[PDB]
């Protein structure tokens, strides 16, 4: 029930093909789809951009799977609020492929050009701030946002992880990395420039729908701690 | 049956090859528990990826070239270089570099030759109009760096472009050179072993016009591609490293150490002489005519106090209680070890102790003193 | 869009290519997995006996690895000098990677006594730090192979994949998740001796080469960018 538009055409940059469902090699349990409830599109992050903002500058390393949580435990309320997240509640193993659109609403005289570059794993490396800058992530494949025209950074995101199910909680062979694939980061690349009487604000919105997802080892609420700040 | 017909007449060699990695077939010692055993992948876990060619199409994104409103109509905005070598600083005592992957993955070979499509991507509303001439020279030397201008550029190749409702172009940078291939550009650490075979340049043939209601100033990026002809051929040592380790360790003389295969050593005594690894070698102290030399680094005891050749055909570091004893005098003065003066000054054998050894191989300090 | 082309502005005729040297030298350089199977050094040590070792003892434990070790720069003038080689190189381009091992190690002169050697797929890897060679017993169900000094001084080895996992993490690792030092490592080559205290005090301070290379099982996965790099020839005299 969740239906968003966009004027403009996508630039979507897929990183690798789509992945197989993986339930038949390491769950008895009832391994329910929730394409009904979970396939909705969620407002993740939404943030102010302006001409302030220098070349090589972050904005958002926004780590998604977490990051459906960390909006809503950030945002006033509990999971059980959200219908998009009550399987995380619910479950404690998860698996999906992700969909992320990143939209800007940008006015036609400016001139800008973020980045949208899905990471795999960025936690798992140290030598990432060392990474962590539009050069490295532009050799990778990844979407671009020109604020000229308005563009929307449609971005499929499939699951790739070394263990094929990432867990929702506290879990008895790693606690910290919960539920982390990776970074959605939004890199600066060309800042507003705009004139004297120029329009300072550029607001981004970060959707994601998780449409493939698979669910798996159905235990207690009261289990599920809250994400990390 | 007894077999006596007469055997094979070979040669025995050590080892396989190292440099072959094609159609050969290598035995070895598998531990696996298989003999038909081969790492596999299953249905999700087949990889999507590795080839020279799958690097060299991939954009790096290489320079920023502001580009104002006034700047003239003949100005240049980059002299870069048509390798694939293309700098890009960072701002350690040594410096890092961005660098395209075209750029790297030919910095793993000797020799690259073909295309190299670098795109401009002109970030600009479409109230901004431009005009840019993407020039390429074949075959400027450094002194022919200079004299350069838009009018000498047009003699050559180039391509004027009109920045306005398409904001975008990738030039594709020919190859024009004498040889079949180019040797890379910066080689091993090694002096000699040559700059590009070309050179691209950019100047603004008409100057940017904005409107009013938009900036004076327009951002360009520079990204680097290899072409469809890309190719590399020669495997050799690469000329660039890794940034997970940028500690790098200089070899200045004035430092002291043990030599190969005598570090860490240890106070103990030997039979033929306190002194061992087999006593520890030292380097000889460069000391001329009318001088002493004695050690300060940088058992019982620490032994912050030690050089004189043993008679055996290397020389020894005798430990003494301070620099005192050791300050050397006696021998460099026309001793011996033999001599009573010289036993007197030297350690006797009970201060060996429980000899714990030194760490590694722990820089000495080689002062020295007039005699 | 990364690999997109707006508008192709070319000058050039096309190009004979070489088909990447296969016409001159005789041989195809495109595909880098052949170029992978190139031997590269893994880590020199030197050894050092600190206790009068039981026959037991391993000499030296090692995490097994292709995106090399742990850089040990008296410093070793090839890693003061030759920084990290080809295959790390490469494998800063590529976040994971699933496949075999070759190794290849190479023992001194001096030495006589009989080598074991040890894969352990049971050993994490507990941060980037002590993920270098150690200089520190030999075990029973653990794959095992004993090469003889006095045939062939040196050992080689096909090293598999065990692990529990899709495919492992390549880039240098900072041990975040506590499961995930599981994955990083094939697993851990011990190397020991069997030789008695008297004997192995004449091998001390003698040097034990390791190569590397993948063995046609390797298959690297998503692709990532290179990270900043060094040009070597900055590097002081």
């Amino acid at each position: 029930n969740v239906v968003l538009t966009t004027q403009r055409d996508p630039s979507t940059s897929i990183p690798a093909p789509v992945s197989v469902k993986w339930s038949r090699w390491t769950s008895n349990d009832v391994v329910d789809d929730y394409a009904t409830i979970t396939s909705r599109w969620y407002q993740i992050a939404e943030f102010v951009w302006s001409k302030d903002d220098p070349f090589d500058k972050e904005l958002a390393r926004l780590i998604l799977p977490r990051a459906l949580l960390s909006s809503i435990e950030a945002n006033s309320d509990a999971i059980c609020d959200v219908p998009n997240t009550i399987p995380f509640k619910v479950h404690a193993y998860w698996r999906g492929d992700m969909e992320v659109r990143v939209q800007i609403n940008s006015n036609k005289f400016q001139v800008g050009q973020l980045q949208a570059t899905w990471y795999y794993s960025d936690h798992e490396n140290l030598n990432i701030s060392s990474k962590r800058s539009v050069y490295g992530f532009s050799q990778m494949d990844h979407a671009l946002i020109s604020a000229s025209a308005s563009n929307e950074a449609k971005l499929v995101i499939p699951f790739k992880h070394v263990y094929p199910f990432l867990p929702t909680r506290i879990v008895p062979d790693w606690t910290t990395g919960i539920l982390d694939m990776g970074a959605l980061n939004i890199r600066v690349i060309a800042p507003l420039r705009m004139s004297a009487t120029g329009p300072t604000t550029c607001n981004v919105v970060v959707f994601i729908k998780l449409n493939n997802s698979e669910f798996t080892g159905t235990s207690s609420g009261k289990f599920y701690a809250s994400q990390i700040r | 049956p007894s077999y006596q017909q007469s055997p094979r007449h070979f040669v025995p060699t050590g080892m396989h090859s190292l440099a072959l990695g094609t159609n050969l077939v290598e035995p070895l010692h598998a531990l696996r528990l298989d003999a038909a055993g081969t790492t596999q992948h299953p249905v999700g876990c087949a990889p999507d990826e590795m080839t020279v060619s799958s690097i060299a199409s991939r954009y790096g994104l290489i320079r920023r070239v502001q580009w104002k409103k006034d700047h003239a109509k003949g100005s240049l905005l980059l002299q870069l270089d048509a390798d694939p070598f293309v700098e890009q600083r960072i701002e350690n005592p040594i410096s890092l570099y961005w660098f395209a992957p075209v750029g790297v993955v030919s910095s793993m070979f000797m020799q690259w030759r073909g295309s190299l499509e670098y795109r401009f991507d002109i970030i600009a509303s479409q109230f901004h109009t431009g005009r840019l001439i993407v020039g390429y020279v074949p075959g400027l030397t450094a002194s022919l760096q200079l004299q350069m201008d838009y009018m000498k550029l047009k003699s050559s190749s180039y391509v004027v472009f009109d920045l306005q409702e398409s904001n975008s172009f990738t030039f594709e940078v020919p190859y024009v050179s004498y040889r079949p291939w180019w040797v890379r550009k910066y080689g091993g650490n090694y002096l000699p072993s040559t700059d590009a075979p070309s050179t691209l340049f950019m100047y603004v043939q008409v100057p940017l016009i904005p409107m009013e209601a938009v900036s004076d100033t327009i951002d360009i990026n520079v990204y680097v591609r290899g072409g469809s002809s890309f190719e590399v051929c020669v495997p050799v040592q690469p000329s660039l490293g890794l940034n997970w380790n940028t500690d790098f360790i200089l070899r200045n003389d004035e430092e002291y150490r043990a030599k190969t295969g005598y570090a860490p050593y240890y106070a103990g005594v030997w039979h033929s002489f306190l002194v061992r690894w087999q006593i520890a070698q030292w380097p000889t102290i460069s000391v001329p005519r009318g001088e002493l030399a004695f050690l300060r680094i940088k058992g019982t005891q620490p032994w912050r106090t030690m050089v004189w050749p043993s008679g055996h055909g290397y020389n020894i570091g005798i430990p003494t209680y301070n620099a005192e004893r050791a300050r050397a005098q006696h021998l460099y003065g026309g001793g011996s070890l033999t001599d009573e003066k010289a036993k007197q000054l030297f350690v006797p054998a009970n201060q060996q102790g429980p000899g714990k050894v030194s760490n590694g191989n722990p820089v000495w300090e080689v002062m020295r003193a007039p005699l | 869009e990364e690999s997109r082309n707006t508008t192709v502005l070319d000058t050039t005729t096309t190009l004979q290519s070489s088909g990447f040297g296969r016409a001159f030298f005789g041989e195809a350089f495109n595909d880098l997995k052949t170029l992978m199977r190139r031997y590269q050094l893994y880590g020199q040590l030197l050894l050092s006996v600190t206790t009068d070792k039981d026959i037991d003892h391993c000499m030296f434990t090692f995490p097994c690895l292709p995106q090399g070790l742990a850089l040990d720069i008296s410093p070793h003038e090839i890693f003061n000098r030759c920084r990290d080689g080809i295959i790390p190189l490469i494998a800063s381009g590529y976040r994971f990677y699933r496949g075999d091992l070759r190794y290849k190690i190479v023992f001194p002169s001096n030495v006589n006594s009989n080598i074991w050697v040890q894969h352990r797929p049971d050993r994490r890897l507990e941060g980037w730090s002590a993920a270098k060679i150690v200089n520190c017993v030999y075990n029973h169900g653990y794959a095992s192979h004993i090469q003889i000094t006095r045939v062939n001084n040196v050992i080689e080895l096909e090293v598999p994949f065990y692990n529990a996992t899709c495919y492992n993490y390549l880039q240098a690792f900072n041990a975040s998740s506590a499961a995930s030092s599981y994955a990083v490592s094939l697993g851990e080559i011990s190397v020991g001796f069997q030789a008695t205290s008297d004997d192995i005090a004449s091998i001390v301070n003698k040097p034990v080469t390791i190569y590397y290379s993948i063995g046609d099982g390797m298959q690297f996965s998503q692709w990532v960018g290179y990270q900043p790099m060094m040009i070597l020839d900055q590097l002081p005299a």
